[PDB]
Parts: C-alpha cells; structure tokens; sequence
C-alpha cells in the first residue's frame, strides 16, 4: 500500500531503505503530447484528402 | 605532493611517514580539518582520507615555472575552442 | 570548560570527570560549587545531562568530517558498547537532530546525503564560478603590483 | 521626436534652393496649423559623431565576460522546461480542436474567429523557439565549459 | 562596502567628450573630474559629472595639481541646479591605475568618506565593461606589515533612464542586430566570454613571465590565489560527473525533439494549406 519505501529480502532477513521519485513530471507531458499531434496529424491527413 | 588527480591518501601512509599507529591516524586529520589546514573527509571504513585542498604555501622559482607552464596549456585550450565556435559558428554571426 | 564546549575537536569524558570532576560536583573551597551537580536527584539527572551533552558534541564533531565510519569505531571513541551508541544514534536521527544511515548489515555509518545529479552539476557550476572571480581578482593584484614597481 | 527653427521676417521665399537637402520632411500638420513654414522654418539636424563617441555607444550594452560562460541554476532549467511543455500539452489539444474548423467556416469569418480567443497555432510557435534556443544555449555552455576548464 | 555601482550613459559620453576636448587642446595623456549621484542603501547611483582642472607630472608621480576650489564652486552651482545629486566620488580616464591615485582619493575623501573611483578608458582595445570602480581600503598584512592604503575592486554596471535609454537607442543607429534569439545568446557570449578568458590568462602569463625572468619582485599573496585557482579547476573523468552530465544532456535533447516535431508539423499545415489555397484559386479561375 505504499506506506513507506524499500523492499524485504526474504531468505536473508534483510529490510532495505531507500528513497525513489517514481515520476519525472517531464517525460510525461512530452508523451501526452506526441500523442496530441498524433491526433493532429491525423487530422490534416483527413483534411489532406481537399487536395485529391 | 601528491597529484591533483589521485590526491587520495591511507591510513598506513600516514602511521608510516608520521611515526603513529595506525589506531591514532584518525584524531590528527581530523585536528587538522578542524584547525583549517585542510578540507575534506574520512572514509574509516576503507582507512582512507580525500584532501579537497591544503593551505596555500609558498613554492620557489622552479614550481612558478610549472604553474606558468600549466597556464599555458589552458590558454591553447581555450583559443582552440574559441576558433573552433567561431568557425563552426560562422555564417549565422557574420 | 566553556572552550572545550566551543573548540571542534572529539573529547573524552574521562578526561573531562578526571580534570574538573571534583571542581564541578564535590566544590571547591576557594572556588565555591553550586546546586548544578550536588548530590540531589536533580544532581544525577544533570549529570545523565552533561555526559549526554558530551556524547552529542562528539557525534556531531565525527558528524561533520566522517564520511563513513564502522559502528564499532564509533562506539570506541564515543566511550560506548556497540549497542547503546546505536540506541543513541537512532534517537538523534529519528528526533531530526544529525542525519546519517545505519547500514546494520555491514556495520556502516554513512554520514553523506544523496547526490542528484541536479546538484552534482550545481557543485561544479559553482566551481567554474569561483575560479572565475579569483581569475580577476588576481589579475587585479597584478595590476597593482605593476604599478607599484613598474614606473620605475 | 525634436526639430531646429528660426524666424522668417515680415518681407518672397525665406530661403534661397540649391538642393533637395531641405525638401526631404513633409512637415507635420500640427506644426503647419501652429505656424511653420510661415512664421518660422525648420532645418535638418545631423548626429554627426567622432570615433570615441561611436566607440563607447557600442560599448554601453555590453555585460562582463563571465557571464557569458555562466550556466543556470540547473533545477530552475528543469523546472521552466517541464512548465513549458506542461502548457504545450493544452495547446496542441486546441490545436487539434481548432485545425478541425477552418473548413466549416466562412472565408471571412476566420478573420474573427480570432478576437478575444487564444489561437494555438502562433503560441506553439512561440514556445518551441523558446524551448529551443534556451537549451541549445545552455547545452553550448555546458560543453565549452567541460573543455575549457581542464 | 558597496555591492554595486551603477553609471549612466550621460556620465560616459561627457568623460569621453571631456577628454575629447582637453586632447583637442592637447598635451594631456589623462582627464579628472568628478561624479555626482546618491546613494540606495549600498546600491550607488551615479548620474551626472563636470570637470575639474587638473595637470600632472608624467616623469614623477609626486607633483600633481587639482584645483579644488573650481571643485566647490561647481558643486555649489550643479546643486542649485539638481538638489538631489552629491558628490559620490571621482573619475579619470587613464588607461589604468596610477600611483597618485591614493594621494587624489584622501584628497577627495574629504567630500565623501565613501569615495568610490572610477576610471573610464576612452580607447576599449577589448571585449568588455568600459569602465573600472575602485574603493580605498586599510591593508593589514601577516607580514607585509606596514598598513598602506590599496584599491579593492567593487562591481560596476550601466544603467539608465528612459530618457536616456531612448536618446542612446536613437544614437544608436550605426549599428543594430537584435535577433535575441539563439543569435545574440552565442555571439554576447560563448565567443565573447572566451576570448576574454583568454585575454586575462594571458595577462596572468605575462606577469608569471616577469616574475620568473627577474624583472619583478616575488608577491606572495599572488602565489597563494594562483594556488587557489588551480585547485579550485575540476576533474571531468570522475564517472559520476560524466554519469551526472550525460543525464542532463540526454533531458535537454528530448525537449528539443519535441520541440522540432511541432514545428514541423506546423510547417507541413503551413504547406498544406497554401497549397489548398493555390488549387481552389486554380479551380476558381479555371
């Protein structure tokens, strides 16, 4: 559930800590991005049709 | 004395060259840090020690030679790299 | 005292109770002694306090050198078994008191915070910075002493 | 916005031709209704300027060395990159929304459909060359430095 | 302490035009005059100058004449003139410091105790600030002993009003190239911070030159700064530097795909719809 950060190590009897920013917060709006001029470049294709 | 570069001292280099068990290496850095001679760390698990920078000490007419020669050197680097920019950079900024 | 208190450098309690033991807790006759450690409660509970305070110092003094220090090399110098100087430990971490992390499994200490890369290259931004200034700063002094000695 | 005068008298033609230097203004229609060219008339004004005149005006923008070679705070570039490109993610969706149109709309139409409504066309132009050239330039400093400093 | 001082662009043109005149009327290698301005807690703001008699021996720097009376008769006529402006210190147009410099400065520390010195070439062969600020300062060595008076230097920069921003803009007009973009941010600097590096590594050369050929006397306080210097210059073959840059280039260059791949969808619409443009006109007129 998230509740704080690490992972045991069975076996061993191990319990690491650390600390991870899962995210970057700029990888992500690049993506929702390419996938929006995605969307706009299909539409000038459909728009490119006119020219036909 | 030590390069720049490498600048990474043991423990048993000191209780060598300073006549003191390895045991008590640890209190005289660690006076020296605190004094102001040196900056720097410990690393008491691998009985090293990083000297980031020792006090500036007076050096005779030969090191004045290296120093100028080193200041050689980075005035080649940095015309080299000038001209390289300019060129590579020339049509833009006529 | 005061100085011992103030001067960055480890201290060891038994040269502190051996030295002024007797000037501070027993008194002194030219030198009179006060409440602060007699034999009340009290004074044993301030006297818990000063070996506390003791004990802190050095923590923090190893804390600012000290990269990286095994637990037992700690507990040697700090005048404690492996166990209580670790108890210590993590109640000054956890009361945010110093920061460091106990690597129970190698029996290690570390001492140094992460290095994002962000900082790492703000480190040499810095750097480059500083090198800058003392370029000019020392080519001012050499006009100076130019100056000084050249018109002759 | 400035101007050179005299006194024309009560005598004719003020001033006698040998040029077009002085026909060369088309003098303005407040000063023509205030008097010009009846009771005063104008004369060419030259900035005429030495060598060290020309030679410090050029020299008056010009900021230090250092900071020419000095980068960013590196967190403040990620931060205005990743703020950028979160406002670039809402302008290519009106981007789509609005390429759709421009064919279910009247030729004259268009040229009010953009009146009081953001066009994302123009502002995607506009952040991408910002975007660009603030990390061009910073990668260039970044490098150089790398070399130039040992 | 000052942490900055900031001249304006009228003070610069009249030194100049000063020293215009005064070699005009010859037989001068330098110029003295005053600066009026104020003061914003720490932040100078020099404003206006006028001129102050003043000749000097060139073979010996112990004779020098500076007519201080023209000195108070002008501050009493410029503030009647501009009640907000003070003296703040003093200028010359020298190419670099001169030994009368601290005997003029305790002269004129008279009028101002925080006397800040400005010189102002009139002849740049260089790519920088026209202009140097000095202030004057007790010198206590660990052995140079005796406590002499020596300029610290203190940050200068140009600013203006926009009355001047405009005139200067107008003048302006002999040579003009914005292009704030990528343009200007690699010819203001990347060029021109390196060639001035190279510059004052070069004077640091000359001197170390002159030191080790026996021309000049050994300083100390110089060695121990180089030292300095060249301990601070990094070490770029550490793997976590390298690992530390490559990181940052790598973001750097996704945010200028991104960007190229907007622009060249927008360029292609551009495109698209011309050529619509072209047909329905070819259409039309057909």
């Amino acid at each position: 559930d998230k509740k704080f950060h690490g992972i045991l190590d069975q076996g061993e009897g191990v319990l690491i800590i650390f600390d991870e920013p899962p995210v970057d917060k700029t990888y992500e709006a690049a993506l929702e991005t390419i996938q929006n001029m995605s969307k706009v470049v299909d539409s000038l294709y459909n728009k490119a049709k006119k020219l036909t | 004395t030590r390069p720049a570069n490498h600048r990474q001292l043991t423990f048993e280099e000191i209780a060598k060259s300073a006549k003191i068990t390895v045991n008590e290496v640890e209190l005289l850095v660690m006076k020296a840090l605190s004094v102001g001679l040196v900056k720097g760390s410990i690393d008491e698990v691998d009985k090293r020690v990083h000297m980031t920078w020792v006090q500036p000490r007076v050096l005779d007419l030969q090191q004045i030679k290296g120093m100028k020669d080193r200041l050689e050197f980075w005035c080649t680097d940095v015309k080299s790299m000038e001209m390289l920019v300019e060129h590579q950079a020339h049509d833009i900024l006529t | 005292l005061l100085k011992l208190f103030t001067t960055m450098e480890l201290m060891r309690w038994s040269t502190l109770v051996e030295d002024y033991g007797m000037e501070l807790r027993k008194g002194s006759l030219e030198s009179p002694a006060t409440d602060v450690f007699g034999s009340t409660e009290e004074g044993e509970k301030r006297w818990k306090d000063l070996k506390n305070r003791v004990v802190e110092h050095n923590i923090r003094i190893m804390a600012k050198y000290y990269t990286r220090i095994t637990m037992k090399r700690m507990a040697q110098l700090l005048d404690l078994s492996v166990d209580e100087s670790e108890a210590f430990l993590s109640n000054l971490v956890v009361n945010k008191t110093i920061f460091a992390k106990v690597d129970r499994l190698a029996g290690i200490i570390n001492f140094q915070r992460p290095k994002d890369p962000n900082n790492l290259l703000n480190d040499w931004s810095q750097k480059l910075n500083s090198l800058m200034s003392l370029v000019n700063k020392t080519t001012h002094l050499i006009a100076k002493e130019e100056m000084i000695h050249n018109l002759q | 916005v400035i101007d050179a005068f005299r006194l024309i008298n009560a005598n004719h033609e003020p001033r006698q031709t040998t040029s077009n230097l002085g026909h060369l203004n088309k003098p303005s229609i407040q000063a023509l209704i205030h008097g010009l060219n009846r009771h005063y008339y104008s004369i060419t004004i030259n900035y005429r300027k030495n060598e060290l005149e020309q030679k410090m005006l050029l020299n008056l923008h010009k900021k230090s060395w250092m900071e020419g070679l000095t980068l960013q705070d590196y967190s403040e570039h990620c931060k205005h990159n990743e703020s950028v490109v979160k406002e670039m993610l809402e302008l290519a969706k009106n981007y789509n929304k609005a390429v759709e149109e421009e064919d279910k709309m009247t030729p004259e139409q268009l040229a009010i459909k953009n009146v009081g409504k953001q066009d994302p066309k123009r502002h995607l132009e506009e952040h991408v060359d910002v975007l660009m050239t603030s990390n061009i330039v910073q990668c260039l400093a970044a490098m150089l430095d790398t070399v130039v400093f040992k | 302490a000052v942490q900055k001082v900031v001249v304006h662009p009228l003070v610069l043109l009249s030194v100049v035009d000063h020293f215009n005149r005064i070699g005009k009327v010859g037989n001068q290698k330098r110029v003295v005059g005053v600066l009026l301005g104020s003061w914003q807690k720490k932040v100078l703001d020099v404003s206006n100058s006028f001129a102050v008699p003043f000749d000097e021996d060139d073979k010996d720097d112990s004779v020098w004449f500076l007519d201080h009376d023209y000195l108070e008769n002008m501050y009493g006529m410029f503030k009647k003139v501009n009640a907000r402006e003070r003296i703040v210190g003093w200028y010359h147009t020298g190419p670099k410091l001169h030994k009368n410099d601290i005997a003029i400065n305790e002269l004129m520390k008279r009028y101002c105790p925080n006397s800040v010195l400005v010189i102002i070439d009139v002849k740049p062969k260089d790519l920088g600030l026209p202009t140097e600020a000095y202030i004057s300062v007790e010198e206590v060595h660990d052995d140079g002993t005796p406590t002499s008076k020596t300029f610290e230097h203190v940050t200068s920069e140009i600013g203006a009003e926009e009355a001047e921003e405009v005139g200067v803009e107008h003048l302006l007009r002999d040579i003009k190239d914005t292009t704030v973009g990528t343009l200007s941010q690699r010819i203001t600097n990347q060029v021109h911070g390196l060639k001035g590096l190279n510059s004052k590594l070069l004077d640091i050369r000359s001197y170390l030159e002159k030191v080790a050929t026996g021309k000049l006397p050994i300083n100390h306080q110089i060695i121990y700064q180089l030292q300095d210097v060249f301990n601070l210059l990094p070490d770029v073959s550490l793997q976590e530097f390298v690992k530390a840059f490559y990181l940052k280039t790598n973001d750097q260059m996704v945010v200028v795909y991104l960007a190229s791949l907007i622009r060249s969808v927008v360029a292609l619409h551009n495109l698209i719809n011309n050529k619509i443009a072209n047909r329905d006109a070819e259409k039309k007129e057909g």
